[PDB]
RNA sequence: GACUCAACACGGGGAAACUCACUAGUUUAAGACAUUGGAUGGUGAUGCAUGGCCGUUUUUAGUUCGUGAAUGAUUUGUCUGGUUAAUUCCGAUAACGAACGAGAUCUUAACCUGCUAAUUAGCGGCGAGUACACUGUACUUGCUGCUUCUUAGAGGAACAUUGUGUGUCUAACACAAGGAAGUUUAAGGCAACAACAGGUCUGUGAUGUCCUUAGAUGAACUAGGCUGCACGCGUGCUACACUGAUAUAUAUAACGAGUAAAAUAUGCUUGCAUACUUUUCCUCCGCCGAAAGGCGUAGGUAAUCUUUAUCAAUAUAUAUCGUGAUGGGGAUAGAUUAUUGCAAUUAUUAAUCUUGAACGAGGAAUGCCUAGUAAGCAUGAUUCAUCAGAUUGUGCUGACUACGUCCCUGCCCUUUGUACACA
């Protein structure tokens, strides 16, 4: 017997844990999922228990690990996003990056709403920290998805 | 026969059941003789005085109060009475009389019919109260 | 029947569906009664450090408990419950005479 | 200073003013006359 | 403690084989593993050893250790 | 208490297309707006209606400088 | 003192239609007259609750307390000792640290209750919860209230 | 070994084993910074 | 660690141990893998190596692009003016047109549907009584149309609507009526661009390098210290009384929050082993106890029980004081009785008795605030084994004064000057 409040929190915690586990495991995957080769994963979960932004971020991280010219990679990513039908994007990469000191680099394409509950709704955001030569490079990707309609527009027929 | 309306001041909902009867007027299980403090007693009696004590010999009234402090409760009770009597008149007595009563109430003041919409604003961090921040010495 | 959940609209939809199911036949269904939403509030202080004018942030996980009654046999109620449904809305059926 | 005593238009303050007395004594006097704020004539 | 009985070790290995994976819990003074009542420290040590040889692959999440068995490891377990 | 370009723009758009439907009556105007344009809010919609009404008032007594 | 021109009639039937403090006083007086309830031993040098840091200063405070308790019982269905204590709570100034609310010394209350039950005014109900009024006691209380009302009218 | 059962050093964050600043309400047992990051996934939305 | 705003009840930091990084010492391998190489751990070093997150610039209104126009950096757009809470609009115009920011959106709180629903909420309905009124009222047990109150989903309602002023009679403002409401209704949340060499590696198994690695700066244990005190500066609490203390009596909140250790029996030498079951958190209630608390039991994994048709204090009413460092004031101290915990001394906290200090409204300075606000009064929660004087919510009593201005202070703008650009 466990109370409702207690249960809910516990469930949330479990969800979080699962997510983290997935992140740890699947560096080679276009990960989003969270709905329940894979046999091992299932076993692990049992033991424990008794277009998208995250994927893009992961891809970026992988690219960084591989060792590209950075800017080019970012551009490619942006292009991909555009192809996948995004109204707007934004990527940031801050960290060490070539020089020792500082250096945050923005990469926007289409328009990116930041403030309001629309932002909360109509953007998928993701954050990965790609470990590299002499520290960490800091990805953050932010995608504005196709709307189910924005509050700013007033479409007269 | 029997009519149920509420008052409302802050939190403090006084629900006035106004029925056919002899003219007693009560609170939960107690007469309006009590209320509590002698000073504020007039704020409860005022609508009755305005309307006339003979008009309420046809109407019994019970009032159930819940929530709030003292003064707020009194106000709520008053409001309930004001809404109550008028509501009764609108249904089971004539319209002209009701109108007259309403006019009288308006002449005296607001708050009897229409409600006080004020309520305790949320306290904000960096302070004790709503607006009152802490203190900087530099 | 008690329907505990986190997401309001979804819960409402579920309730509606069950009502519809009931209205088929044989079910004296009392209307959906939504219960007092006992909101889990956490007030955490933002900022890992102690720097910056200490802004807090009131999170609220607001659980919606929903309740609904019936005079029926178990199998039928089970069938009714089967609207497919998903991991989000937590259902519990009580099959008591009292 | 004003060390008022005990052994020897009505209000306590007035009484205090007049005969130079503690206000408990004033109260007592008032009571006697009759026989948390006050008013008497 | 630094005892490490042989029989216990063997049992652990068998369990691993049966599963394919072991969720360790990276806790020092927790007595037992959920299923098998073994001193957890010993189990942890064994898993570390396995990892060192690359018989097992590890992906550390919060608190738990989540060890997954490698093909070489499996082969070894054949014994 | 002034109107943004979005509101103003919307108003402009109406009276170009749907001047026929409209008359100096607020409720009617609001209804028309609801029928025509995709305002997600209530308050915003109301505001839009009000501005349309104002625009209408301004015309009949002269040119607006738009539409 | 209390009386005034009101716009209604008062059904002076039960104690809820009586002014409290006066009623309590009257009841205390009645008790004194009777000699129906004692004044144990420790009563005459105890403090009624943590917060009071001082003795009552009323002489026949016990009687008053008893009267109050009776009224409380009448008001509520089933009322414990804890509840009673809570009811007779005050602010405890902790000198320099700010005030807290202070639960009353329950022992005296308990004793009073016991006395009442012995006399046949209150009743530990096996159904429900702790000690309500006994019907005879209630009736007596009502009678007293009526008497008080009559006196006031006079 | 000395009693590690009731005190700040008894239990810890689930996430990063830190003994400081643990949200111990509703048996969450996450140190508050970590909670702040995972408040989305747990289902704690800021409204007001 | 943090040092003007933007360090100083801050690190959720109320540390008896653990926390613990420190001091006096003592253990241990948690030394994988091929005594050696080689990792592994660090509340070690460095936030001037970084990630993320947070702060401030700034909740102000600001940032940018397309094309056009004006060797270059650039400018224009993005403005003389009016208006706005707002680069909010209007109007003028080498610009026209966009996009983010504002606004909208979200969440509450504000008033309705006398439509949607009725428990774990009520209202009645009605039996059963107990008291008293007149020819119904107050109060409990037992049974089961309405939705005003109680809960909470979807809708509605204000748009400056109608009226009248001021305004290029433009954007808009002021007043009046209506109305639940007329300062985007009130309150938040969200938070552009660009930074600051701001903070944080003492939140992290986010993380680089350098150090350390068994006489460890790893972990574990035993004390001790973070609380030590001529003093300076913070944030608070309590006061200086009579609109008050004291003591009785009466009144009445809202947000809440609540589940490895012990008991009893058997077998042997206070210990172990075996068997078996309530207790670990909220406490009703019944008894003991001045008090604190204790013991027994009861409900509650919660709109059901704690408990909430009342858990609080200011309130109010009636008494004692009587302006006297006074019964204002409760510091400092002295001695017990408990509770928490393995452990309470450098007194955890609590209670009981006694001790009766400074303070008679506060100098130079400086903070916060415009309506349910200030202030007062409490109280829930967070920390929590125990401990609010903190924070964070919530309510209750409910002022004064504006309703503006640029005088100071701080930001922003145009012009202007600059030898500054680390500004
Ligand atoms: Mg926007
Ligand atoms: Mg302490
Ligand atoms: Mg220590
Ligand atoms: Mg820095
Ligand atoms: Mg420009
Ligand atoms: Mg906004
Ligand atoms: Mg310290
Ligand atoms: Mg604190
Ligand atoms: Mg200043
Ligand atoms: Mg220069
Ligand atoms: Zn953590």
């Amino acid at each position: 017997p466990i109370s409702k409040k207690r249960k809910f929190i516990n469930d949330g915690v479990f969800q979080a844990e699962l997510n983290e586990f997935l992140a740890r495991i699947l560096a080679e995957d276009g990960y989003s999922g969270v709905e329940v080769r894979i046999r091992e994963l299932t076993s692990l979960v049992q033991k424990r228990f008794f277009l998208c932004a995250m994927a893009q971020a992961e891809s970026l991280r992988y690219k960084l690990l591989k060792g590209l010219a950075v800017r080019r990679a970012c551009y490619g990513v942006l292009r991909h996003i555009m192809e996948s039908g995004a109204k707007g994007c934004e990527v940031i990469v801050s960290g060490k990056l070539r020089a020792q000191r500082a250096k945050s680099m923005k990469f926007r394409d289409g328009y990116l709403i930041s403030t309001g509950e629309p932002s909360k709704r109509f953007v998928n955001t993701a954050t990965r920290s790609a470990q590299l030569k002499q520290g960490v490079l800091g990805i953050k990707v932010k995608i504005m998805l196709p709307t189910s309609i924005l509050p700013d527009n007033i479409s007269v027929l | 026969k029997r009519v149920q309306t509420f008052g409302k001041k802050k939190t403090a909902v006084a629900v006035a059941t106004v029925t056919n009867g002899k003219g007693l007027i009560k609170l939960n299980g107690k007469n309006l003789d009590l209320v509590e403090p002698y000073i504020l007693k007039t704020k409860v009696y005022e609508p009755l005085w305005l309307i006339g004590s003979g008009k309420l010999k046809n109407l019994d009234i019970r009032i159930r109060v819940k929530g709030g402090g003292q003064t707020s409760q009194i106000y709520a009770i008053r409001q309930a009475i004001g809404k109550g009597i008028i509501s009764y008149y609108q249904k089971y007595v004539d319209e002209s009389t009701k109108k007259e009563l309403k006019d009288v109430l308006l002449r005296y003041d607001r708050s009897l019919l229409v409600g006080d919409t004020r309520r305790c604003e949320p306290k904000k961090f960096g302070g004790k109260g709503a607006r009152a921040r802490y203190q900087k010495s530099y | 029947i008690a329907l505990t959940s986190k997401n309001l609209r979804a819960i409402e939809k579920v309730c509606s569906d069950i009502m519809k199911g009931a209205k088929e036949k044989n079910l004296n269904v009392s209307g959906p009664v939504r219960l007092p939403v006992k909101t889990l509030r956490i007030t955490t202080r933002k900022s890992p450090c102690g720097e910056g004018t200490n802004t807090w942030d009131r999170f609220e996980l607001r659980i919606y408990k929903r309740l609904i009654d019936l005079y029926s046999q178990c199998e039928v109620v089970t069938q009714m419950t089967s609207i497919n449904i998903d991991p989000v809305v937590e259902v519990e059926v009580i099959i008591t005479d009292s | 200073k004003l060390n008022h005593a005990v052994f020897i238009v009505i209000t306590p303050s007035a009484i205090a003013e007049k005969y130079k007395v503690n206000l408990s004594v004033a109260r007592a006097v008032i009571n006697h006359l009759a026989d948390s704020q006050k008013l008497y004539t | 403690y630094s005892y490490i009985p042989k029989q216990n070790k063997k049992l652990i290995y068998e369990y691993l084989f049966k599963e394919g994976v072991i969720v360790v819990e990276k806790d020092a003074k927790i007595p037992r593993h959920p299923h098998l009542n073994v001193p957890n420290l010993h189990i942890m040590m064994t898993l570390k050893s396995l990892k060192s040889r690359n018989y097992v692959e590890e992906k550390y999440n919060w608190k738990h250790q989540y060890f997954i068995l490698n093909n070489e490891g499996i082969e070894y377990l054949r014994e | 208490r002034v109107r943004t370009k979005t509101i103003k723009r919307a108003a402009r758009q109406i009276v170009e297309k749907y001047y026929a439907k409209l008359t100096l009556d607020f409720q009617i105007n609001k209804k028309i707006t609801e029928e025509v344009a995709i305002i997600p809010s209530k308050r915003m919609k109301n505001k839009v209606a009000g501005f349309v009404t104002h625009l209408m008032k301004r015309i009949q007594k002269g040119p607006v400088r738009g539409i | 003192r209390l009386l005034e021109p009101v716009p209604f009639v008062k059904t002076n039937n039960c104690i809820k239609d009586v002014d409290a403090d006066l009623f309590i006083r009257s009841y205390a007086t009645h008790l004194k007259l009777h000699n129906k309830i004692t004044y144990p031993k420790w009563c005459t040098f105890v403090k009624t609750g943590k917060g009071r840091k001082l003795a009552p200063l009323n002489e026949d405070w016990y009687f008053i307390r008893a009267s109050s308790i009776l009224r409380r019982l009448y008001l509520h269905p089933d009322i414990g000792v804890g509840f009673l204590r809570r009811q007779f709570s005050s602010k405890q100034r902790r000198g320099v640290a700010p005030n807290h609310t202070s639960l009353a010394s329950g022992k005296i209350l308990r004793s009073i209750l016991q006395q009442l039950e012995n006399l046949g005014y209150v009743e530990q109900n096996p159904k429900k919860k702790g000690r309500r009024l006994t019907t005879k006691g209630e009736n007596a209380i009502n009678n007293f209230a009526r008497y008080i009302n009559k006196k006031v009218y006079n | 070994v000395h009693p590690k059962k009731y005190g700040q050093g008894s239990r810890q964050c689930r996430v990063c084993s830190n003994k400081h600043a643990i949200i111990r309400k509703y048996n969450i047992n996450i140190c508050r910074q970590c909670f702040r990051e995972r408040a989305d996934i747990i289902g704690f939305k800021k409204y007001r």
